[PDB]
RNA sequence: GGGGAACUUGAGUGCAGAAGAGGAGAGUGGAAUUCCACGUGUAGCGGUGAAAUGCGUAGAGAUGUGGAGGAACACCAGUGGCGAAGGCGACUCUCUGGUCUGUAACUGACGCUGAGGAGCGAAAGCGUGGGGAGCGAACAGGAUUAGAUACCCUGGUAGUCCACGCCGUAAACGAUGAGUGCUAAGUGUUAGGGGGUUUCCGCCCCUUAGUGCUGCAGCUAACGCAUUAAGCACUCCGCCUGGGGAGUACGGUCGCAAGACUGAAACUCAAAGGAAUUGACGGGGGCCCGCACAAGCGGUGGAGCAUGUGGUUUAAUUCGAAG
């Protein structure tokens, strides 16, 4: 066994931002293509009119805002199950925050998908989201259970 | 390996002489083993004889 | 209250601390039981070392600068509380490993596996 | 074999040293555990794989003092030493046993073994009188479990200790009886003695007696033992003759008792066993692998239907397949 890993939604190699990395690439994690490239593109503009600025900047700051930086998993030990705390490793964080954005925004419930997408981004944005909910609850298990290492 | 009494060629400990009796104890008081003292195996069990003699005397202490 | 002695025990299941004047007066204490550990929890070096700051938050209060601390019994909150100590800001000027090293004492309770 | 006269190597005595938890009696001392009173002292302490019973606001535990007691003597401590064996470790003293070394002054075979007999003989146990800190059968409570009369936790009676008697057993083992002589070495270590350089230290060579570790020949069925023989030999004693039945039954001798010693049989089986060999397996160890597990996706069973199987059903529901 051995460590192994991989990249892709590649945007350009320069004069490439995060805003168009994402603009022509990346993320998009909810199924086939299509319904996706598309049900998004769309989100951002919403929240362009919904908010007077950037409508980029709004996403990585309620990613900011969702990432966390500590978690616990299970480990037997005697008969307790002990729960541990660990840390998070840099591009976990991206992914599982992004999972937990995803997965929210098909939980919470809405007329339709983008709203309740965008909704989120700017729940998230805000510190008063479902995910970012999730987000304090882990981590108050967590440094309740940090005396284990 | 260098053995004290045989070295300078001393007969027994005649235990009034307290001045020696420190080298041969820790500073904790406990009495050095042979591995640390290198003094010969004869010579230890009335070395130890000593120490108790003295220390029942109170002139060294059961722990420092 | 300037100077003080803490006492701590490093026990398999719970660490106490003690703070006391040279004339063995005490002033305060605390446990991991005392912050509110209940189960083999406390007997982790982080209980032993939350301990140490809340006796030296008992401490500064009335006015005590300098310390030197007393361990008994072998755990592992041996190192933990006492480099608490000074990260809580006091100075520990000295370190005694002070436990109960009978010479024979009494019969030791039986083995656990029988 | 008997008798007489020698002799000294065997066996002892004397002489000079050496060592030792060798034994019995008296007293003495240090660290602790517990309890008690006292000061300070707040909220839990204790405990296990988690927990719980317990102890605490009537002030615990913790922490600083002072007492009270009973048990064992930390490091020194070492496959070290002593003892015939059980066993024997703090210190001092009183009494007392045995051993080794060098001698050559003494006696001159005074030696070995030993059925019965006698005495010792760990721990538990018993009797009498004390003593009782801790530990702790029994016993209670709390856990675990389907159950747990246990493993675990909190208590805790008898015992554990002392004086005098009794029992006479242990895997009382080196699972190897006692004594004597001979048979390659190497290597530690304990108590000595002699010598070569110094009567300095410490360097080495011989040398007895122990006490380990490797290793020839030899023995061994294999392991392995191998000058501390399980080798080569001689004396004396004890013990064995297939496994159960059974160290039980009966009868005796002991014991207050528990029980101990002596110790059949009928019946029944063709095996029971020792050591080594190869696999298997372990809630054994050391490594390594696999969508094995983690880390993700989507599913199965909840509904309807398609199909296969079990059951039932028939006249037949053709037979085969069954982790």
């Amino acid at each position: 066994k051995g460590p192994v890993a991989k990249r892709d939604v590649l945007p350009d190699p320069i004069y490439n931002s995060k805003l168009v990395s994402r603009l022509i690439n990346k993320m998009m994690i909810d199924g086939k293509k299509g319904k996706s490239q598309t049900i998004l593109y769309k989100s951002f503009d919403i929240i362009k009119e919904r908010t007077g600025n950037d409508a980029m900047e709004v996403f990585e700051q309620a990613l900011k805002n969702i990432m966390p930086v500590l978690e616990v998993k299970a480990r037997r030990v005697g008969g307790a199950n002990y729960q541990v705390p660990v840390e998070v490793r840099p591009e976990r964080r991206t992914t599982l925050g992004l999972r937990w954005l995803v997965n929210y925004a098909r939980l919470r419930g809405e007329k339709t998908m983008e709203e309740r997408l965008a909704n989120e981004i700017l729940d998230a944005a805000n510190n008063t989201g479902a995910a970012v909910k999730k987000r304090e609850d882990t981590h108050k298990m967590a440094e309740a259970n940090k005396a284990f290492a | 390996k260098v053995c004290y009494f045989t070295s300078n060629g001393i007969t027994h400990i005649d235990y009034k002489d307290v001045d020696l009796l420190k080298k041969f104890v820790s500073e904790r008081g406990k009495i050095l083993p042979r591995r640390v003292t290198g003094t010969n195996a004869k010579y230890q069990r009335k070395l130890t004889a000593a120490i108790k003699r003295a220390r029942q005397m109170a002139l060294l202490p059961y722990v420092s | 209250i300037e100077s003080g002695i803490a006492h701590i025990r490093s026990t398999f299941n719970n660490t106490i601390v003690t703070i006391t004047d040279t004339h063995g007066n005490a002033i305060s204490w605390s446990s991991a039981g005392a912050l509110g550990f209940r189960g083999s929890r406390k007997s982790t070096p982080f209980a032993a070392q939350m301990a140490a700051e809340t006796a030296a938050k008992g401490s500064i209060e009335h006015g005590l600068k300098t310390l030197e601390v007393t361990v008994k019994g072998p755990g592992s909150g041996r190192e933990a509380a006492i480099r608490a100590l000074q990260a809580a800001g006091l100075e520990v000027t000295a370190i005694r490993d002070v436990t109960p090293v009978p010479h024979n004492g009494c019969r030791p309770p039986k083995r656990r596996r029988v």
